[PDB]
Formats: structure tokens, sequence, C-alpha cells
């Protein structure tokens, strides 16, 4: 069944789940030719798979060459998202394999359901969250790990650095979320605020900065204001 | 020429004998329907007039030997029986009063509408989809369920009609996902036609067969198997081309036969979209586009 706000904290049980996203495995940017004409180049793009417990991150990385003497590509898009997610599951033992996998596009379930046909007691099903996860390459790290890849490949993240020592999974999700609401909202000012403080590091092996418990509540009030303040923009509110 | 005598019509009941029906009232001296044509399928269906709740009927083939109905006041059916002793039946059948309150099959000449129906539907094969081995005629009524249906309760009561699954394994050949889902021509050509059905009239005939299943008894899980034998052709790409034109002609028929004010129910509107204007076989299904468009436009 659809995934939705009453049965939310459901996400956060012992059962293994994993959302997938599929919005940035076909990227391309969109130019001027030559006869005036107007042609895509494609650029390199990603699965976002996550487990929303653990904040494991299942990054694969969809190199541009999978398109080459390919038609169609939007549709084998979801197809080779499929495909990717299937092999995953197959590459973990059986006690890390997911209950259920959440794709965030109504338009992934087939696709993912034909190639899951080896996997019965794998429930696939679509959310009525609206999710942020387009914005996933608005994260330095990953986009420069997706922009820099020659061949295909799967780079592994933990999307919520420490914080499950100090807050829940729950606690953690929204957070996430937010940051990413906030990065798809306004880009370049949700960048700003979380870079204002230079003393305030990245560590070499997190994506977000190092923020105090109480530095990150000042954070996250930046964040919900430009969200609103952007909606107030928006619609002239 | 054949006959299907009746004991009595003890209840009110709508009578139809293939395509064509009847009423009887409670009590009514009735014995039954005589000068049927040539019978290598036919079927006789109820509908009770004081409970129009189970539709309920018979196939049988005349050839396969000697059919009467009587009613069972117990289980409160008309019931079909046959009769080993011809003699006897030779008897009944031939008596001149019996036969005046008979009704005459009524077959026009230029009409060939029941053979199209069921040229490709075989007693042999009704006889596997409906297992009762005792009996050389087939019981179906309105409830009974498919055996898909019952894996998704009485396995003896079930049509046993070949199941059709776009996504599962047997559809699906392993590192062929995308093209097996999109071009059914894999499912269709080697899984059904060369595996399971053996050859294009045993295929068609279960389709007519689940056809008729659903027009005259409202059997839901016979119209999902009608539609799903359609989809599966119309989704493949490659098709022998005497079945694609054989298609139509099916289909033409069963739309012309069809009740104008059951379309509501026994078509599915999206099923006759995407075959009749998506599908590989679209420009296939010229004579059936047709029909429906001007029968059914509602529908499109
Ligand atoms: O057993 C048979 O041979 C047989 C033939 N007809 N019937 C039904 C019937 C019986 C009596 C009078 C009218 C019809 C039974």
């Amino acid at each position: 069944g659809a995934m939705n706000s009453s049965n939310y904290a459901e996400l956060f049980n012992n059962d293994i789940k994993l959302f997938v996203d599929d919005t940035n495995v076909y990227r391309v940017t969109v130019h001027k030719t030559f006869e005036g004409n107007v042609a895509t180049k494609a650029i390199n793009g990603c699965i976002f798979t996550l487990n929303p417990k653990t904040g494991h991150l299942f990054l694969k990385i969809i190199h541009t060459s999978v398109w080459a003497g390919q038609k169609r590509l939007s549709q084998l898009a979801k197809w080779k998202t499929a495909e990717e997610v299937s092999a995953l599951v197959r590459s973990l033992p059986k006690e890390e394999q997911p209950k259920q996998i959440i794709v965030t596009r109504k338009a992934m379930l087939d696709p993912l359901e034909v190639h899951m046909l080896d996997f019965p007691n794998i429930a696939i099903r679509p959310t009525e969250l609206r999710l942020p996860f387009s914005a996933a390459m608005s994260i330095d790290k990953l986009s420069d790990v997706v922009m820099k890849a020659t061949e295909p490949q799967m780079v592994l993240f933990n999307i919520y650095d420490d914080w499950l020592d100090r807050i829940s999974s729950y606690t953690a999700f929204s957070r996430l979320t937010l940051l990413l609401r906030a990065l798809k909202t306004n880009e370049e000012s949700a960048k700003m605020i979380l870079l204002s403080d230079p003393t305030i590091t990245i560590k070499s092996y997190h994506l977000w900065p190092s923020f105090t418990d109480e530095q990150w509540i000042t954070i996250e009030s930046q964040m919900r204001d430009l969200i609103l303040t952007e909606y107030g923009r928006k619609y002239n509110v | 020429m054949n006959t299907v005598p009746f004991t009595s019509a003890p209840i009110e009941v709508t009578i139809g004998i293939d395509q064509y029906s009847f009423n009887v009232k409670e009590n009514q001296p009735f014995h039954g329907i005589k000068d049927i044509p040539i019978g290598h399928v036919h079927v006789i269906h109820f509908q009770h007039a004081d409970n129009s709740s189970m539709r309920y009927g018979y196939w049988f083939d005349c050839r396969m030997g000697n059919f009467y109905i009587q009613y069972d006041p117990k289980d409160g059916l008309y019931k079909m029986m046959e009769e080993r002793d011809g003699a006897k039946f030779e008897n009944i059948v031939h008596n001149f009063k019996e036969r005046q309150m008979m009704v005459s099959y009524p077959k026009i000449d230029e009409d060939d509408t029941w053979y199209n129906l069921t040229e490709f539907v075989q007693m042999d094969k009704i006889r596997k989809i409906v297992r009762k081995d005792e009996n050389q005629f087939s019981y179906v009524d309105s409830s009974m369920t498919t055996v898909q249906e019952n894996e998704l309760s009485d396995p003896a009561h079930s049509l046993n009609y070949t199941v059709i699954n776009f996504k599962s394994r047997e559809a699906i050949r392993p590192g062929h996902e995308m093209e097996d889902f999109l071009d059914k021509s894999y499912y269709l050509n080697t899984v059904m036609l060369q595996g399971i059905f053996k050859n294009s009239s045993n295929y068609f005939g279960e389709l007519q067969f689940a056809f008729l299943n659903a027009m005259f008894f409202g059997n839901y899980g016979s119209s999902l198997q009608w539609h799903a034998m359609i989809e599966l052709i119309c989704s493949s790409a490659t098709v022998p081309k005497h079945m694609l034109d054989k298609l139509d002609e099916i289909l033409y028929y069963q739309i012309k036969t069809l009740p104008e004010q059951y379309s509501d129910i026994l078509l599915n509107e999206r099923v006759w979209n995407i075959c009749l204007y998506s599908s590989f076989q679209k420009n296939s299904l010229h004579n059936t586009e047709k029909i429906m468009e001007n029968k059914y436009p509602e529908l499109l």
C-alpha cells in the first residue's frame, strides 16, 4: 500500500526499508546547435537509495555511457533504476535485504516490480509524502563524486553523519528532509546558511557541518524561515 | 435436429439457449426446446424470476448424449441429467402432446452468429476448465471464481482457465525484463501458444468460452480472462498474420452480440483503449474498431 503521514513513524521501526528516488538518474543540459536547433547532452546521474532508519545511502552513479545508442531514454531510465536496485538487493545478505521498497515516483512501480520478481516477499510501494530527494545533488560531496565518475560506480554514505549518536532516526530524517527542502527551494541561500561560519567545519568523512545541538536548532530555524520566505515571495503572501 | 425435454417448469424462469432467450411462467405447461440445429456446442442457461441472483447453466454437445432438464425442489434449481436408455428418450421426445408444449429453437438461415461465437469452443476443452468428469455436460454460474482469482476457495467449483499474469516469472525472462514487459511476444508465442495451448485454435477457444461465460452468467472472472487474452495478443509486436486477422473477426461478433445496456459492466475501458489505439496491433483490428466506435463511443 501507499505510504503517508498516518503510518509515518512506521518508517523508523525495525523492518528494513529503502526509499528509491530516480529523479537524478537521467540528467541533461539543453543547448542550441549550429543549425539553430536545440540539443540535449547527458551528464552523469545517480540513483538515491536510502535506508531512513540507519542513514545508509547507496548512491549508484549512472555514467553517461549507459545512454549511448539507446532510444526513449526517460523510459529506459526507469528500467535501469529498477535493474540496479534489484542488483543491490541481490548483493546484500538475506538478513540485510529490505522488507519494503518505497519509490518516490509512481512510474517506478511496474519497472521495479518486474525486476524484483525473484523477491516476492519484498513489498514495492508508492508514497504520498512529497520528499525532496531530487535535491541530493545540492549536497556538495555527492555532486562532486557523481560529476567526477568516468565509469559506473557505487558510493556509500551515511547521510546523517554522526547524528544518530545524539538524536532518533525520526528526528534525523526530519532534519534531512528540512535541509533538502531548503536546498530545493533556494539552493544558493541554503548553501549560504550552512557555510556562513567557516570555523564550523565539515569533517573529511561527513557531508554536513559539525554543528552543536544548539547550533542545529538555530540552523533548522533559519531553514524553516528560508522556506516560508520563498512561499510568501511565490504566492505574494 | 435435437431436443432438450424438461420434466416440468415449477418455478418462473428466463431460459436461454445459445444466444436466444424466452420466459416460462410458474407451473406453465412447458416441456422444453425442440428443433435445435447442428450442435458442436450449445449452452442452456437460467435466471429465476423470483430471484435474479445466480444465473446458472450447462454447456453441452448433443452428440455426446441425450440431455434433459428436471427441477430439483431441494437444491432449488433446474438440473441437467443424461439418459443412457436412448429408446425411452426417443419415445418422450417424439410424443406429439409433449412436442406441442415445447418451444422451437428459432434459427434464421442467414444467421451464422452462434458458430461465429463458438467456432473454436470445444466440449473437451470446456471439461478441462470445468472439472466434473462424471458428467458429459458442464455447469457454470455467476459466482464461480477462477483458479487465478483463488490465488489472490473450493477448488472443485472453480473455473480452471489458463493463468495469465503479466507481472510473473512465467511472463518475464530473467535478463529481458523491460523487453518482455513492453513486448509480450515471448509470453504469447513461446509460453502460451507453443507451450500451453499448442495452437491458436485452443487459445481462441478459451477466449470465446470466457466471453460467453461473462455475457451469459455475468461471471466476473470470465470477463477478466477474456480481456487478458485479448490484451496479451494486442501487446505483442510479433503475432502470426492469420491470428490477427482471425482475432478481428472473433471480437467483431462478440461486440455485435453484446447487449447494448451491458457495456458499463462487460467492457474494460483501459484494455479496449489500449488495444484499439495504443497497442502494437491497433491497426490490425479494423472491423472491431469500427463496430466499437459506432456502437459504444462513450467507452472510448
Ligand atoms: O429420461 C428421459 O429420457 C427423459 C426424456 N425427457 N425427459 C424429461 C421429460 C420427462 C417426461 C416428460 C417430459 C419431459 C426425461
